[PDB]
């Protein structure tokens, strides 16, 4: 009896030593959730850069990304688990406005995710994929955006914009598509979380530096808001 | 044609059970003296988990219990002396349920990887992996030392054979995701509550549905039999708990208040069945009188929402887990 | 799946039901009989309490 | 003057004990950042409990009736409490600077053991400049008034050489001041840089807060502790220029600062709900 308590306490101390060692690793890594609206080249931008998991490291910082493919449900109940991630990566094909439409469904999904009761302090990194063929089909006159989005008729290119030798038409279309998401982002945001939109193509090779910078900005803004400085 | 008879059949059942209801449960139990004020105090506090706690299960000996956390550990505690016994690292960090075998020789696990893993505690290493579900697991309970029943998010439940790793039978009939299940004391029947606000009664031996109960209006999160075995209670995210009767095929009493609007995460009964313990999203827990539908106590002290709840077989203590990576024992 | 729903509905429609007045009495009797050994219902002395 | 002096003692004692008991009782307020706040609260509570009542009694009675050893003990604990309280604000500023400027490595750099080591190092350095040079009589002045004061038992006014009045002043005030100024200027620059980005990105769809916060934080401390640590050097460099009344008044103005720290550093919503619970 007397020796049993001492022996049982010996195992507890050994276990507690390992728990402290594993806590340093847990707090030094950042968890990311990858959401796709369907198609949109989600796997292409992942390969170049049940549940599927991957790990990558940049500038001696550990990142660990999550992709869900085994739960194809219109209503997402498992979304409550990812309430402590650093950021959420949203991938949408900006060139699927004419195809039956997909852009409105993606916008509705973004609205549903943004206003969730549990994801109330999580920022979203937005990737607007498939820019080259978007520009090609905008240049081609066989399709028109106004035939699907009537609000595009009364839209003008912002003065505070940075075009890439680029046709003003494709620039106007790109900024209209981006502002469609930005309006929903700013409608309900109260400073607890923002959105970082990017224009992404197939030949891009710096998609990891963008994630690094966005995560750094997210953490810095969180600390600034916590210390009553923002 | 075929759908025409469905409307007639559904109305026949409703009128069949409408004549049975001659008096409410509350009407008969008006003359019972109230249980009074019930106050409980925390006896133990268990620390060591690095993330939120999603599941918990007591042992048959009423001394050891197991817990699961999102950081990827499966720790077995010693409630009497507050000493960790085991710590099993998990291959997948997303875990949603855990179970403890009646004989105390095995522990089950499962989550977002659609795989159920059985661990051997007296040898710790993985003993078997069960595959075949197309959705995330929600609950799992041990029928015996060689068979186990599980529920998942693909609207189906299955009974497995641990030795061969093959599904003996599959239960179908739900429309939404199945969220919980509970076994009968004799292990011959079990119930399940899904996201279509419906609960069904299944037969393990025959693999056929017996009855259906549809008194709720939102996704059901928890379920538990009465100790007698002829009734059960459910809890949804509309701030209501309801008691259903197997023999009468209808509900008997509802437990709700106007000052609460949050969801319900877990329910549990007591040794005699007179008390009903329910966890809420309001960071605390409530104690109800089963035969009167009035509050008798409040369990407060958790810093975040309570996700797990359990009562020992001998009924000496209550264990609650929450998202602040803490476990508490109440007596 | 039209036939399956009707076949299942007919299977569970023909069952024997008892009045609520008997089920409530059965639950009341069980609770009254087993309320003696309910440690959570009535506090136990600290001599026999393993958690104190 | 008894009513005003009594209220000051009550305000300092009541404020600091509430903060200390809130952190210990509640497990959600136990943070590495809160350890520095606990140390500062302990220093302020000891100051308010020990230094102020005896100084008030000395001022009102106009005589010292506790002897010659207790006066040296009182002076030593005064210097110890004053030095250890200012040096914690520097640690808090450095912690915030590390948290904001380098976010990725902040979690790894700061640990509870490191915080304990820093706190004990600060307290040791504070104690090595108050008790050691005073109990060893290395700070005593050499003239007729000072020697008569030292000989007399009921008169123990403060007299000091130039070396101690320079070194103690520097260690207590001037080294922390420039560090705080530098780190807070960098924090303000980072805040402005991050505020411009939001306007550049989503500005059309819609630095007062940071300016107000930093202004309050720096202004209260500077306005409380600068005049005394200027006249401390002045009254030694130039003789027969600073009256004793001015010295005592500025010292008490500096003492008053101990009652403002709980307001400045414990306005978080968690602290508010903790105070509501108690
Ligand atoms: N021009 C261009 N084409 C792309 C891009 N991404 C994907 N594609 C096209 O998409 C084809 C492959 O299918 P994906 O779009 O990658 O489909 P996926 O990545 O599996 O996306 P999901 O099915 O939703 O998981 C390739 O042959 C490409 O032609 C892109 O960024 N730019
Ligand atoms: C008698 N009051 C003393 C006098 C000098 C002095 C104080 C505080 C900190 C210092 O570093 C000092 O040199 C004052 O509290």
């Amino acid at each position: 009896q007397r020796n049993e308590e001492k022996a049982q306490r010996e195992a507890n101390k050994k276990i507690e030593k390992q728990l402290q060692k594993d806590k340093q690793v847990y707090r030094a890594t950042h968890r990311l959730l990858l959401l796709g609206a369907g198609e949109s080249g989600k796997s292409t931008i992942v390969k170049q850069m049940g549940i599927f998991e991957t790990k990558f490291q940049v500038d001696k910082v550990n990142f660990h990304m999550f992709d869900v493919g085994g739960q194809r449900d219109e209503r997402r109940k498992w979304i409550q688990c990812f309430n402590d991630v650093t950021a959420i990566i949203f991938v949408v094909a900006s060139s699927s406005y004419n195809m039956v439409n997909r852009l409105q469904e993606a916008l509705n999904l973004f609205k549903s995710i943004w206003n969730n009761r549990w994801l109330r302090t999580i920022s979203v990194i937005l990737f607007l994929n498939k820019q080259d063929l978007l520009a090609e089909k905008v240049l081609a006159g066989k399709s028109k955006i106004e035939d699907y989005f009537p609000e595009f008729a009364r839209y003008t290119t912002p003065e505070d914009a940075t075009p890439e030798g680029e046709d003003p038409r494709v620039t106007r279309a790109k900024y209209f598509i981006r502002d469609e998401f930005l309006r929903i982002s700013t409608a309900s945001g109260d400073g607890r979380h923002y959105c970082y939109p990017h224009f992404t193509c197939a030949v891009d090779t710096e998609n990891i530096r963008r994630v690094f910078n966005d995560c750094r900005d997210i953490i810095q803004r969180m600390h600034l808001r916590q210390y009553e400085l923002l | 044609q075929l759908r025409q008879e469905a409307e007639q059949l559904k109305n026949q059942i409703r009128d069949a059970r409408k004549a049975c209801a001659d008096a409410t449960l509350s009407q008969i139990t008006n003359n019972i003296d109230p249980v009074g004020r019930i106050q409980m105090r925390t006896r133990r506090t268990l620390r060591g988990h690095l993330a939120k706690i999603y599941a918990m299960h007591w042992g048959t000996d009423s001394r050891l219990l197991v817990s699961a956390s999102q950081d990827g550990k499966l720790i077995i505690w010693d409630s009497y002396t507050t000493n960790k016994v085991h710590a099993i690292p998990l291959r997948s960090s997303w875990v949603m349920t855990c179970a403890y075998a009646p004989s105390g020789n095995y522990v089950a696990c499962g989550g977002l990887d659609n795989i159920c893993s059985i661990y051997n505690l007296k040898t710790v290493r993985v003993s078997r992996e069960l595959a075949g579900h197309t959705g995330y697991l929600s609950c799992c309970r041990f029928l015996d030392d060689n068979q186990i029943v599980t529920s998942s998010g693909d609207t189906t439940c299955a009974l497995w054979d641990i030795e061969t790793g093959q599904q003996t039978t599959t239960f179908t009939g739900h429309t939404g995701d199945v969220m919980s299940l509970s076994l009968a004391p004799d292990t011959r029947l079990f119930v399940s509550g899904a996201c279509d606000a419906s609960a069904k009664l299944w037969d393990v031996r025959e693999g056929m549905c017996r009855q259906t109960f549809t008194g709720h209006e939102s996704d059901i999160n928890a379920i538990c039999f009465f100790p007698n075995g002829n009734a059960f209670a459910t809890g949804s995210d509309d701030a209501t708990c309801r008691l259903f009767d197997l023999r009468a095929d209808q509900e008997l009493m509802t437990y709700s208040h106007d000052n609460i609007i949050c969801g319900i995460t877990s329910v549990s009964f007591s040794k005699s069945g007179r008390l009903l313990l329910a966890g809420y999203d309001d960071f605390n827990c409530n104690v109800w009188d089963a035969l009167k539908a009035d509050r008798a106590g409040v369990l407060a002290g958790h810093d975040n929402r309570v996700s797990c709840l359990g009562v020992t077989d001998d009924g000496m203590a209550v264990a609650t887990g929450s998202w602040d990576s803490f476990l508490k024992i109440w007596n | 799946q039209a036939r399956k729903l009707v076949e299942q509905l007919k299977m569970e429609a023909n069952i024997d039901r008892i009045k609520v007045s008997k089920a409530a009495a059965d639950l009341m009797a069980y609770c009254e009989a087993h309320a003696k050994e309910d440690p959570l219902l009535t506090p136990v002395p600290a001599s026999e309490n393993p958690f104190r | 003057m008894g009513i005003v002096m009594s209220l000051i003692v009550l305000a300092i004692v009541f404020g600091n004990v509430l903060v200390i008991t809130a952190i210990a009782k509640f497990e959600r307020l136990q943070t590495v950042t809160n350890y520095f706040i606990t140390s500062l609260a302990c220093a302020d509570l000891v100051m308010g409990l020990a230094v102020v009542p005896f100084g008030a009694a000395h001022i009102l009675t106009k005589t010292w009736t506790f002897g010659n050893f207790w006066c040296e003990f009182w002076t030593s604990i005064d210097v110890l409490c004053v030095t250890a309280s200012i040096e914690t604000l520097c640690v808090i500023a450095v912690d915030r600077y590390f948290a904001i400027t380098s976010p990725f490595k902040y979690q790894s750099l700061l640990t509870k053991n490191k915080a304990r080591v820093i706190i004990l190092m600060v307290w040791i350095v504070s104690g090595l400049t108050s008790f050691l040079p005073i109990q060893m009589h290395w700070y005593r002045a050499t003239h007729q008034e000072a020697i008569n004061c030292y000989a007399e038992e009921t008169c123990c006014d403060f007299f000091t050489n130039q070396a101690y009045a320079i070194a103690s002043s520097i260690v207590s005030f001037y080294v922390p001041l420039v560090i705080m100024v530098f780190v807070y200027s960098r924090v303000f620059q980072e805040a402005k840089r991050q505020l411009q980005k939001i306007d550049k990105s989503e500005g059309r769809f819609h630095e007062h807060k940071a300016l107000k916060t930093l202004g309050i934080i720096m202004g209260t401390f500077t306005l409380c502790w600068l005049p005394f640590f200027i006249v401390n050097i002045v009254h030694v460099i130039q003789d027969n220029l600073i009256r004793k009344e001015v010295y005592i008044l500025l010292n008490w103005i500096g003492y008053v600062n101990s009652g403002f720290n709980p307001l400045i550093y414990c306005r978080s919503p968690d602290f508010r709900i903790a105070f509501q619970e108690l």
